[PDB]
RNA sequence: GGCACCACCAGGAGUGGAGCCUGCGGCUUAAUUUGACUCAACACGGGGAAACUCACCAGGUCCAGACACAAUAAGGAUUGACAGAUUGAGAGCUCUUUCUUGAUUUUGUGGGUGGUGGUGCAUGGCCGUUCUUAGUUGGUGGAGUGAUUUGUCUGCUUAAUUGCGAUAACGAACGAGACCUUAACCUACUAAAUAGUGCUGCUAGCAUUUGCUGGUAUAGUCACUUCUUAGAGGGACUAUCGAUUUCAAGUCGAUGGAAGUUUGAGGCAAUAACAGGUCUGUGAUGCCCUUAGACGUUCUGGGCCGCACGCGCGCUACACUGACGGAGCCAGCGAGUAUAAGCCUUGGCCGAGAGGUCUGGGAAAUCUUGUGAAACUCCGUCGUGCUGGGGAUAGAGCAUUGUAAUUGUUGCUCUUCAACGAGGAAUUCCUAGUAAGCGCAAGUCAUCAGCUUGCGUUGAUUACGUCCCUGCCCUUUGUACACACCG
């Protein structure tokens, strides 16, 4: 249980703070010479729902198109289980969730 | 509501001094009371009715808090020493 | 349990609606404004803002610690999970929220429509809105509903800004006689919004002339 | 308010409601045994 | 149709009462020009000015402006 | 005067004519619950109802009537109940029957509470419409005693009150435009074993020339980012050149370009207003009604499908530019589960099919899935015939879902093989990857899509104009209207 090949996976709705945090990880293992593959933009999805504007039945049927914008990363490092726990509280960020798995 | 049944929901209304209820009245098992579920309810709607918990209903969800003046009242029925939960001033913060 | 990408993030949005009326409902007296969910390792943390911290952090912070005890009872959190802040809400007047609930303490008091209408108006502009307009619907002795909008200042309607530089507030007020409806729309300074675009579209902000310096014929300055 | 008066006094009644609580508000901001053992020592 | 509007004609001729001197009939450079001499809030904006000061410039040789 | 394919011209596809699906009226009904009636009611209430849903009908239970009292009450206020009768029912519902529990509770008073009960003509919110048309507003100045007016306009131009310009106006605000999302370009950056490729290991088939097609490859511990994904940017601004024009706003042609119709498409969208629609979305609501033989709620069964009829949204077709039969064989938008109450399901094996069974993958750029879709194309049979077009109606049989399929849920097999031979008066939608075909996915969903919301395949004819019809806007005008012609 040394230095291994670990994934790490980003999700979150908001672009910004997935790229920010995506690029702080990215800086800390660069200044520390730790091998890195990413960040690997997975294809967004988007959660679309298509509801009827009336909440009741009269009128012209107009409808609404709401949507979801999904944005998943994930980042492969080859580094120990401990440096890489201690990365992720340094670029934790309450919009973008985090898995970790070897 | 039997006697037993109906302490249950007291010793679970005071200690930890407030009661969540999803509103379904045939649910075996309120999951924190054992007892049915609409025991629950229909206990804690007396109490309300006599001014012993606030209730609030936000999502089909039942929000029972214990009043202050609920608190002497269990402190006498229930025939406990004068030694909840939620009024063991553990203060907030800053 | 296992639960999927698509569905996991739609479960915090819904969890975080379900959470947000609460509040409203629990904390209406309050000022209540907004809820902010910090997820964090090993802890929930969550912001509430409210105009009144006191209300909620009352006699000893009894009720914020009966407050986040009917959360865990009813999430399945566990114990230490969560933990609750109040925060007092920086400007009070450039939250919708803020002055649509006091102009309903203040209705519910008996208090006439255009005291209490001139009363958000001017607390609203007040804290340095752009513009702010009140619209009030409902029934107050007259059979007959009726409406009446409160505008003042500058205030935009169409497009994206509305989106970024306007936050609105809706709540049903009751009335021994029926509902009354207030709108309350507020738009912010677009000088001081710190993480959004911070002017219209359309400003175009002009720099002044450098010029009118005198030129001399061909010297040559060494160094 | 349908008439000349009460708006007037709606106005002047309530500028001065805010001007009282912008300064108000303003200065507020500047300055600023367990149970379940019972139930257990039965022994 | 292709008609420029008022936010665009108003700026775009305030600019060259403004920075004649450094203008220019090519629009490439204009269009570099304007985007430190204005604070555009979205690139096609900036585009659109430089392509009417663009034009004003072509004109304003041709003989004199009104509005300028 | 002006604008507009919810107007027309030139046209395309049609609808209205047939059968059937579905909605509305009517009739019928035990009930066939109900809202909506021009645009802006009638495949609309996300309303594709076997039960539930459910509000209707015929019946049967429960209080889940809190709380202050008063009465009753331990010598028991009351709750549950085997067996038989009763009942549709193994509802102690009720009746014979004596057992059990024990102040929770039974009766009256007030007070509640719950209602898909009434009132959308008492209301909030939401939505539709006027209208996405281009309209609306204040400061100073001018006119008027005033309410008001000019600014907000003859003309040209624009999709546009959007601009040029004329100008007692000048300079502005909302709306428009800007804005936001999406689609099209980037061999220029950033990377990608959940994407792809060339090489390279190893490996197959065919001619042997070293070539051509493959498989394999999560250690070849390779190389690369063109194709794929998405973040930071760049790129189009009518750019350059010709014409016309008040030489202005602009418009039309070329050239370059990925893109030159606002680059294509949408989202948002002003000042007011309507007795527009919803209290049948809300633990949103005022009032009225009901509240224990309930109008609450629940259980059983039926109905919402009921059929001499009129109407609307649609689907199949009337054939040969076609039906079958083989063969070729290409998308995009998307969705997907756990001790559940069961998701997407490949692969193997049975079965003519429908379908059944055993394993495995996938909480997903990984697996279903390249969703090998349909139109389409090739080769054949048919040969103008109510024919091999069309497939209603119906008989017999086989499976699936579901407690339950009868009034056939749906699917499959054989058989029956009806009107319809291109549709009167009328009338709808539409200008480029558009119309039209053609399918596929998502929503409803145990099952059922002739429905919507999207997506992609093939892909045109004809304008790029006008106010002739129709609708709306503006100006002038009349007015005994202002609750504003529903006067
Ligand atoms: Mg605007
Ligand atoms: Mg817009
Ligand atoms: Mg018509
Ligand atoms: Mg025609
Ligand atoms: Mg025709
Ligand atoms: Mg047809
Ligand atoms: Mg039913
Ligand atoms: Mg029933
Ligand atoms: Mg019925
Ligand atoms: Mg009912
Ligand atoms: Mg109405
Ligand atoms: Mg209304
Ligand atoms: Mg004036
Ligand atoms: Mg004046
Ligand atoms: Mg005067
Ligand atoms: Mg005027
Ligand atoms: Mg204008
Ligand atoms: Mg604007
Ligand atoms: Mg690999
Ligand atoms: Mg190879
Ligand atoms: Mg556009
Ligand atoms: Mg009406
Ligand atoms: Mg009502
Ligand atoms: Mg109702
Ligand atoms: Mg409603
Ligand atoms: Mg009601
Ligand atoms: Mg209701
Ligand atoms: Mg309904
Ligand atoms: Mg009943
Ligand atoms: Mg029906
Ligand atoms: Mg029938
Ligand atoms: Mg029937
Ligand atoms: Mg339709
Ligand atoms: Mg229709
Ligand atoms: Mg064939
Ligand atoms: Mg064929
Ligand atoms: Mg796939
Ligand atoms: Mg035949
Ligand atoms: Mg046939
Ligand atoms: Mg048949
Ligand atoms: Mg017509
Ligand atoms: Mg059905
Ligand atoms: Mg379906
Ligand atoms: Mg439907
Ligand atoms: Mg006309
Ligand atoms: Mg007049």
């Amino acid at each position: 249980q040394q230095i291994h090949k670990i994934r790490i996976t980003l999700t979150s709705t908001k672009v910004k703070q997935l790229e920010n945090v995506s690029a702080n990880i990215i800086r800390n293992a660069a200044q520390y010479n730790i091998v890195k593959k990413g960040p690997v933009r997975m294809p967004t999805k988007v959660l679309k729902i298509t509801t009827r504007k009336t909440p009741n039945g009269e009128g012209s049927k107009t409808w609404d198109a709401y949507e979801m914008r999904i944005h998943k990363r994930v980042i492969d490092l080859q580094a120990p289980a401990s440096t890489v726990k201690r990365i992720t509280q340094i670029t934790i960020e309450p919009g973008v969730d985090v898995e970790v798995t070897i | 509501i039997p006697k037993e049944d109906r302490k249950k929901i007291h010793q679970y209304l005071f200690q930890e001094g407030v009661v969540v209820a999803k509103k379904d009245f045939n649910q075996p098992k309120h999951d924190e009371i054992d007892t049915r579920n609409l025991f629950v309810i229909k206990a804690l709607q007396s109490l309300t009715s006599k001014g012993y918990v606030k209730t609030q209903f936000s999502w089909q969800y039942y929000y029972y808090t214990l009043t202050d003046e609920g608190v002497e009242f269990l402190r006498t029925e229930l025939n406990i020493p004068e030694g909840p939960l939620t009024r063991l001033k553990n203060a907030p913060a800053e | 349990a296992i639960l999927s990408k698509k569905k996991k993030l739609v479960a915090d949005g819904v969890f975080y609606a379900e959470l947000n009326e609460f509040f409203t409902r629990e904390l209406a007296e309050q000022g209540y404004a907004g809820v902010e969910v910090r997820k964090t390792p090993s802890k929930l943390e969550v912001i509430v803002k409210a105009s009144n911290t006191q209300g909620v952090l009352g006699e000893q912070g009894r009720r914020i610690h009966e407050l986040t005890s009917l959360i865990v009872k009813r999430f399945k959190l566990s114990p230490e999970g969560i933990a609750i802040y109040a925060e007092r809400v920086e400007e009070r007047g450039l939250s919708a929220a803020v002055q649509a609930e006091a102009l309903k303490a203040k209705l519910l008091s008996g208090l006439p429509i255009r005291r209490a209408a001139y009363g958000v108006l001017r607390f609203a502009m007040g804290a340095g809105a752009k513009g702010v307009e009140v619209v009030i619907s409902g029934k107050l002795r007259a059979a007959r509903a009726k409406s009446q909008k409160y505008a003042d200042g500058f205030m935009i309607h169409s497009g994206q800004p509305t989106r970024d530089f306007i936050d609105i507030a809706i709540r049903h007020v009751l009335m021994r006689q029926g509902v009354l409806g207030i709108k309350v729309k507020i738009m912010k300074d677009p000088a001081a919004n710190r993480f959004g675009p911070r002017a219209l579209p359309d400003a175009v902000k002009i720099a002044e002339a450098k010029d009118e310096d005198e030129v001399i014929p061909a010297p040559t300055v060494k160094s | 308010g349908q008439s000349d008066k009460r708006e007037l006094e709606g106005e002047v009644e309530g500028t001065e409601d805010a001007e009282a609580e912008l300064e108000a508000e303003a200065e507020e901001n500047d300055e600023s045994y367990l149970a379940e053992l019972e139930l257990s020592k039965q022994e | 149709g292709r008609v420029r509007t008022k936010t665009v004609k108003r700026a775009s001729k305030v600019l060259i009462e403004r920075f004649y001197p450094k203008l220019t009939l090519d629009f490439e450079t204009n269009k570099r020009l304007t985007s430190e001499i204005a604070v555009i809030q979205s690139k096609r904006l900036r585009n659109k000015i430089a392509g009417y000061t663009t034009h004003l410039m072509k004109r304003i040789q041709k003989g004199p402006v009104r509005g300028i």
